[PDB]
């Protein structure tokens, strides 16, 4: 699915993102909620205002899931099984929303990593997120 | 599609700062790299065998300008995107047979390029406004 | 959207033979079974724990009639699908927050149901005509 | 990805389709070309008229690929690797077209298997074809 170069590229971007991972995940969430308001109905009990502690806390969770995915990139189905169960079965998250958040995660990296977000790395990150999304919708 | 005054303000201010000689080419180029099936529509453009090849390709850059030209025209006519893109629609749909989903992808790539170029300035509100715009263009093209 | 006279003929003739008490329910039911995230929008409908449960569910069947009602209204106004679905659009988009892709899916499920019901009579030309129709409805709903 | 019930359901439908497999594949192709004319540009050198020998011959190939996929349902990536290479790398088939042909394959089964195309079997066939499609676009 992912090439060795992809895996290399994704690892590199992760590395540069560093300890901002949580903050960037929260920003991606905000971007999604603002750009694609239909997504907000999955978070009725969240306060989704700017600077929300709940969005921040959640952004960190996302980021950590994604980090666990790159850390186990050759076995994402296994690594992400509980999250796949959660999203498809329990939350019944519409598969289209994964492309929306993936896009906002790309936008968020782009706006923060001038040097790292090259065309090649862009392509690798997109494939990485599509693979994560496939796993998280795989209980469909 | 209708942007609020603040939405219109967010789009307009940023678009003034766009290098119209380059951003188009970066967006088309990235599309061809990120979604490589789109390369099928540009076999006449020469070397597309590497990312560097695509990005440096003079024809990609040249053609990107026209795209961005159309996008700029789109921003100028938000209330009549249908009529504005009428001819481009016939071209892509009836002559080129490009699937409309690819318009959405190019729009989203453009947004990634704007984010890359403007960093922090490409705020979540600014992004939300641009997504409205690229959605409008895509749907206009798809009519 | 414009159907050719033959396209219109293909759609109209078949639609006359449709059991409007049942086909709607089969389509909605199948949508909920085939694309189970759509069940999130119908938690008030009771038992949706099995395919048999969904299909036999009186509320699914009842609601399917309304859908099909809207589709029939759509066929009657092919040239003004926009205005026709105006209110249903506000409902699904602004109150229900259903993603528009799901309109396309329901349309395609409907097509599968028609094929199931009419077999050989649901010829590739007839199908092509109906795809135009369900695409038009979906886009009208998505405005 | 596919449940045991899915695998059971897909096997059953295949069984009932029987030796019509080739003919049904050709019909699905025709349905796609008529319903979604953009797909025809992948077959410029085909004659795509009704009753075309080329569409028939091709429908059999499709059918045989799908049969090989159900016959090796627990290892479709391996079974379909050459076809994945062909579609993504060589033919550069737009991923969206796989959903179009999948839909027409469902429609074709529906129009031919009154008894077998139940809601449950419908759901299983859809998942099966989405999985085949994922593999065939996996070189993206
Ligand atoms: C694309 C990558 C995604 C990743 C990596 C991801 C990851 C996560 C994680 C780690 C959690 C916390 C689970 C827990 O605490 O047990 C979570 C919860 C959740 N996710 Fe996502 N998710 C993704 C996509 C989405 C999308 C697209 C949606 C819908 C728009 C969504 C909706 C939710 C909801 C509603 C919750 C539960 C929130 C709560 O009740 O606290 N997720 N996700
Ligand atoms: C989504 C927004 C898009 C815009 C605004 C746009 C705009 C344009 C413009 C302005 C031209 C030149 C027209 C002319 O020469 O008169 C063009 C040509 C072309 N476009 Fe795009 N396009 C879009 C999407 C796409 C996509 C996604 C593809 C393929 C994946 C595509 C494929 C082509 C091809 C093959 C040409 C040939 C140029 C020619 O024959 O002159 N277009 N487009
Ligand atoms: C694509 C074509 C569709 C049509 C023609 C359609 C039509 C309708 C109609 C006629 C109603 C009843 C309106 C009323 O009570 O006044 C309705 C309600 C509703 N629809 Fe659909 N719909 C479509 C797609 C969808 C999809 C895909 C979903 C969810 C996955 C959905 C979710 C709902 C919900 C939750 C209601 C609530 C009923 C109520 O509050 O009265 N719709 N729709
Ligand atoms: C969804 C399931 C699909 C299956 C199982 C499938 C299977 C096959 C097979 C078995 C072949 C023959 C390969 C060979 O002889 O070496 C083939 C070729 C081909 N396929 Fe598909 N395919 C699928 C989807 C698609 C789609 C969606 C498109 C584009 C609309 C497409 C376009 C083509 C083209 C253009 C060829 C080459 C035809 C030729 O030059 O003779 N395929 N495919």
């Amino acid at each position: 699915v992912l090439s060795p170069a992809d895996k290399t590229n994704v690892k590199a971007a992760w590395g540069k993102v560093g300890a901002h991972a949580g903050e960037y995940g929260a920003e991606a969430l905000e971007r999604m909620f603002l750009s694609f308001p239909t997504t907000k109905t999955y978070f009725p009990h969240f306060d989704l205002s700017h600077g929300s502690a709940q969005v921040k806390g959640h952004g960190k969770k996302v980021a950590d899931a994604l980090t666990n995915a790159v850390a186990h990139v050759d076995d994402m189905p296994n690594a992400l099984s509980a999250l796949s169960d959660l999203h498809a079965h329990k939350l019944r998250v519409d598969p289209v929303n994964f492309k929306l958040l993936s896009h906002c995660l790309l936008v968020t990296l782009a706006a923060h990593l001038p040097a790292e977000f090259t065309p090649a790395v862009h392509a690798s990150l997109d494939k990485f997120l599509a693979s994560v999304s496939t796993v998280l919708t795989s209980k469909y | 599609v209708h942007l609020t005054p603040e939405e219109k303000s967010a789009v307009t201010a940023l678009w003034g700062k766009v290098n119209v000689d380059e951003v188009g080419g970066e967006a088309l180029g990235r599309l061809l790299v990120v979604y490589p099936w789109t390369q099928r529509f540009f076999e006449s453009f020469g070397d597309l065998s590497t990312p560097d090849a695509v990005m440096g390709n003079p024809k990609v850059k040249a053609h990107g300008k026209k795209v961005l030209g159309a996008f700029s025209d789109g921003l100028a006519h938000l209330d009549n995107l249908k009529g504005t893109f009428a001819t481009l629609s016939e071209l892509h749909c009836d002559k080129l047979h490009v699937d409309p989903e690819n318009f959405r992808l190019l729009g989203n790539v453009l947004v990634c390029v704007l984010a890359h170029h403007f960093g922090k300035e490409f705020t979540p509100p600014v992004q939300a406004a641009y997504q409205k715009v690229v959605a409008g263009v895509a749907n206009a093209l798809a009519h």
